[PDB]
This record gives structure tokens, C-alpha cells and sequence, in this order.
């Protein structure tokens, strides 16, 4: 149906740097705000990042700033998340979700967003 | 002002304040409030009783003479319409040595009679459509006034002229005959009627007259719900939308914004009504922030999710011009403004309210009103769009515009259950 599918990740030493991906199936994501979630197995999913419908306007978890950044490129119709410095409590796996509004904000609370997509796994070890 | 009968009320009573003191009688059956409505049921003891002072002015025959009132009528029974469209009963009468005048109704019908002294009848009425989606008139206050001459008894409705009726074979019509109010005919156990301000004119009301009075007796410092009785805080409403008529608010599965649904309508198989449900969508409450919801009021534009009440917000920083409006439990958020400023943008008289959202009550800020929009939902190649419970800044300009924009998508009406209404 109408999905959000997820790309990049994978096992990483800790430290390292990875990069996450999301397309837009089936609709124009401009429209609407956009977050990256993480789901570690057995605990709800909690908010990671998102962003405005444009750019400019950004927001990520009090656990997570400064080692991501995320950003838009519209014209592609595609989310990107630039991971840095992972910590291996940054395991997980990741899923993106359109908001129904274009407002993105701090809370990232889950009802917000729709269009999950199937996610991508990423995985953080000590030892390499 | 050629007023020679002015029914009011005053303390738990009926009275005349036309100045020429006649006699009312209300009797047990009649159901009153301090808004000045009366109620008329079915029970023999529902009556008022007027004997007019026989000792002070002509009072025998008037060449031209007025009767104005508001009324509200309710709705037909389901499975009762048969007798609501036969069947048709006196309400008010006015008769003496089998002649004068009376005022009847027979189902969607209101009827003006009159009858001079050699027996000679004559009639002229008005008819309110059941088939509406709708109706302006089904169990909502309205303005009759009814105009006699010599020539034309002419019956206004909200101020303007709704039908004409020749009466030159009509002779002298005795006047002076006791007032009674009430049901009369062969009608149900559960009929009823509301009235208010009701004054007979020994004059024949110029339209304009009319018109004014239309206004003037409409103006009030709070607003009305969808029957057009007082806006109230604390009491459970349903709403209504005067830019999408057969459109209603539904709390979207798993979500926290306000899909917007089409209301569904009579599904039984009877030809000669038809109506959308009104009782339907989500149940909304209005709360006061420091009785009677007042213009300028700010609010809490409240809603009942599952077994707890819920609140209407709004994203403080949206760059597009509109945005689905946020629906979630109660709760203090830096992320929302939470206080609407319920409004009156309508010059002319209306059951309709407006919905402003402001930064701060001090600040001069608008950040929008509440409103109905089409968001883009989905789709590339094929863009699907969907309506969506919202606020918009477009409204803001459009609400300057004169006349006011009745159709505009930001006019709302509550809706109350009232047992003049089933469905």
C-alpha cells in the first residue's frame, strides 16, 4: 500500500557512522512532517528524530543530538538520517513515519505519524 | 407603536404589557422559562386563556390588523406521518358568535383563518419543504408575522413575504373575542408546541416594519444552537457545518486528527420525507475559562473520547495557510494554544458561530479560525485528497467580506438532542 520504505543499516562497530533512507511508496511525503523512530525488541518505539515539510525546521531526542542530523530533499521525495559516533545503545530497529500534520515537534508522539514502513535493522557492537 | 396586545413574560407568568391591561389566564398545562417561551401540550389543562378589556378602545372590528410570533415546531414522527400530514389542529383562537380569526397547522403547514360574521372563510398559509437535507424551519425557532388589509393577507416569514391571499369578499370580522392558546384536534399524546413574543398590531405591518422587528427580536449578546435557543456551557453538542452541510466530525481510527464523514440519512421507505441524521459524529462540550456562552467568550472547545473528555487544539507554528487541528486528552502544552474566542462575523441573524484562534487573550495575534479543508492525503501519479477537521488563515480575510459569506467553511451551529427531533 501506501508505505514509507526504509534503506541503510546494518552491523556497525561502536563509534562508526551509518546512513538511513526513506522514499516515499505511493504518495508525495512534502506534504506532510517527517520522523525516524527506533524499536529495541520487546519495548514500545520511541521517537528518534523528524523534520518540518520543508527543511529548515528540525528536531531529535535530548539522547540523540548532537551525533545525528536529518534532513530533506523534496524534489527526490526522500528523508535521509546521517548517524555519527553510534553507540551500541542506538540498536535497534528503525522505522519512518509520515505525520498527518507538517508540523514537526520534540514530543514525537506515535499516533502522529502513519505510513510506517517495513524499517531497517541497526546494530552497534563494542567489539569488532 | 399601534401594539394593542404584547404577551410577555414575567415572574413565573404570562402577561400583557400593551398598556391595555387585559386579562391572562395560564393554565397548569403550559410549561414556561424566563427566555419568554411557552410550551402548548396535549393535556386539556395546556391553555392560556386572554380576555381582552372589553372597557377601553373600540374593540369590535379592525380593518387592518398584525399578528407577530416566534415558534418552534417539532419534527414529524417516523412512523407517525400519516397523522402528521392529515391531521391538522387549531393552536390559537380567536372567535366570538362564530366569527373572527385562527391560527392552524397541519403537519409541515401553518395556516391563517378568517371568518366575518356571514359565515365566509377565507385562508392562507405557509409550508416549510420535509424532504430537505437540512431544513431551516424543522424544530428551529422561526418569525411568523401575518398582515391584514382589506385587500391582502399576506404571511412573512424571517421578514420577508412568503405568501398572499385575495380577501375582497370578506366582510366585517368580529375581533374582540377571547385568546385561547391551545392544541386543538385530533392530534398525537406526544405533540407539542413552542412559542415566544407573541403581540397582535391593530395596523397592517409595512415589510420593512417587519424586517426590523425580524432583527431587533433576533439580536442577542450570546449565541444559539442549531434550534436556535441559547448557546450554553457545560451542555453536550453535536456540530454542524453551514459551508458542508452533510458533512460531520469523526475522531479518525487511530489518530489524533478530525476526519471529516458524510452524514447518513432517512433509510426507511416512506416517499414523502427525507432528512440527514443529525445526531452523529463525535460529541463535543463547550467549557468556560476565568450558564451561557457569550460573544467574545474564550473557550475550551472540548469532545467526549471513549470515558474522558478530550480537548481541540491547534500547532502554534504551521507555515502553510491551514492545518488539520490536533485532538487529544487535556493537558498543558507550550506545543498548542488551547483557548478559542468563539465569534459573531453575521450582521443578519443566525443560528451561526465562528471560531477564532488567538496567540494570547491580551495579544492582537490571529492565528486562524476553525474550519473544514481538503489535504492532500496520497498518491503521486494519482493525488488523492480527503477532508479534514482544520485551521485556516484564509478564513480570516474572507470573514471581513460583506455581506457576510453564509456558505464560508468556518460558520459552525451546535447541535443539542431535543425531543422535538428523532431520528
Amino acid at each position: 500500500q501506501v508505505q514509507l520504505v526504509e534503506s541503510g543499516g546494518g552491523l556497525v562497530q561502536a563509534g562508526g557512522s551509518l546512513r538511513l533512507s526513506c522514499a516515499a511508496s505511493e504518495f508525495r511525503a512534502e506534504h506532510f512532517a517527517v520522523g525516524w523512530f527506533r524499536q529495541a525488541p520487546g519495548k514500545e518505539r520511541e521517537g528518534v528524530s523528524c523534520v518540518d515539510a520543508s527543511g529548515d525546521s528540525t528536531a531529535y531526542a535530548d539522547s540523540v543530538k548532537g551525533r545525528f542530523t536529518i534532513s530533506r530533499d523534496n524534489n527526490k521525495n526522500v528523508v535521509y538520517l546521517q548517524m555519527d559516533s553510534l553507540e551500541p545503545e542506538d540498536t535497534g530497529d528503525y522505522y519512518c513515519g509520515a505525520s498527518y500534520f507538517t508540523v514537526c515537534a520534540k514530543s514525537m508522539r506515535k499516533i502522529e505519524y502513519r505510513y510506517w514502513g517495513q524499517g531497517t535493522q541497526v546494530t552497534v557492537s563494542s567489539e569488532p | 407603536n399601534n401594539i394593542i396586545l404584547n404577551l410577555r413574560y414575567k415572574d413565573n407568568n404570562l402577561i400583557d404589557l400593551s398598556g391595555y391591561g387585559a386579562k391572562v389566564e395560564v393554565y397548569d398545562g403550559v410549561e414556561l422559562n424566563d427566555k419568554n417561551q411557552f410550551k402548548l401540550t396535549s393535556s386539556a389543562n395546556s391553555k392560556i386563556r386572554v380576555t381582552q378589556n372589553q372597557n377601553i378602545i373600540f374593540n369590535s372590528v379592525f380593518l387592518d390588523f398584525s399578528v407577530s410570533f416566534w415558534i418552534r415546531i417539532p419534527k414529524y414522527k417516523n412512523d407517525g406521518i400519516q397523522n402528521y400530514i392529515h391531521n391538522e389542529y387549531t393552536i390559537i383562537n380567536c372567535m366570538k358568535n362564530n366569527s373572527g380569526w385562527k391560527i392552524s397547522i397541519r403537519g409541515n403547514r401553518i395556516i391563517w383563518t378568517l371568518i366575518d360574521i356571514n359565515g365566509k372563510t377565507k385562508s392562507v398559509f405557509f409550508e416549510y419543504n420535509i424532504r430537505e437535507d437540512i431544513s431551516e424551519y424543522i424544530n428551529r425557532w422561526f418569525f411568523v408575522t401575518i398582515t391584514n388589509n382589506l385587500n391582502n393577507a399576506k404571511i412573512y416569514i424571517n421578514g420577508k413575504l412568503e405568501s398572499n391571499t385575495d380577501i375582497k369578499d370578506i366582510r366585517e370580522v368580529i375581533a374582540n373575542g377571547e385568546i385561547i392558546f391551545k392544541l386543538d384536534g385530533d392530534i398525537d399524546r406526544t405533540q407539542f408546541i413552542w412559542m415566544k413574543y407573541f403581540s397582535i398590531f391593530n395596523t397592517e405591518l409595512s415589510q420593512s416594519n417587519i424586517e426590523e422587528r425580524y432583527k431587533i427580536q433576533s439580536y442577542s449578546e450570546y449565541l444559539k444552537d442549531f434550534w436556535g435557543n441559547p448557546l450554553m456551557y457545560n451542555k453536550e453538542y453535536y456540530m454542524f457545518n453551514a459551508g458542508n452541510k452533510n458533512s460531520y466530525i469523526k475522531l479518525k481510527k487511530d489518530s489524533p486528527v478530525g476526519e471529516i464523514l458524510t452524514r447518513s440519512k432517512y433509510n426507511q421507505n416512506s416517499k414523502y420525507i427525507n432528512y440527514r441524521d443529525l445526531y452523529i459524529g463525535e460529541k463535543f462540550i463547550i467549557r468556560r475559562k476565568s450558564d451561557i456562552v457569550r460573544k467574545e467568550d474564550y473557550i475550551y472547545l472540548d469532545f467526549f473520547n471513549l470515558n474522558q473528555e478530550w480537548r481541540v487544539y491547534t500547532y502554534k507554528y504551521f507555515k502553510k495557510e491551514e492545518e488539520k487541528l490536533f485532538l487529544a486528552p487535556i493537558s498543558d502544552s507550550d506545543e498548542f494554544y488551547n483557548t478559542i474566542q468563539i465569534k459573531e462575523y453575521d450582521e443578519q441573524p443566525t443560528y451561526s458561530c465562528q471560531l477564532l484562534f488567538k496567540k494570547d487573550e491580551e495579544s492582537t495575534d490571529e492565528i486562524g479560525l476553525i474550519g473544514i479543508h481538503r489535504f492532500y492525503e496520497s498518491g503521486i501519479v494519482f493525488e488523492e485528497y480527503k477532508d479534514y477537521f482544520c485551521i485556516s488563515k484564509w478564513y480570516l480575510k474572507e470573514v471581513k467580506r460583506k455581506p457576510y459569506n453564509l456558505k464560508l467553511g468556518c460558520n459552525w451551529q451546535f447541535i443539542p438532542k431535543d425531543e422535538g427531533w428523532t431520528e
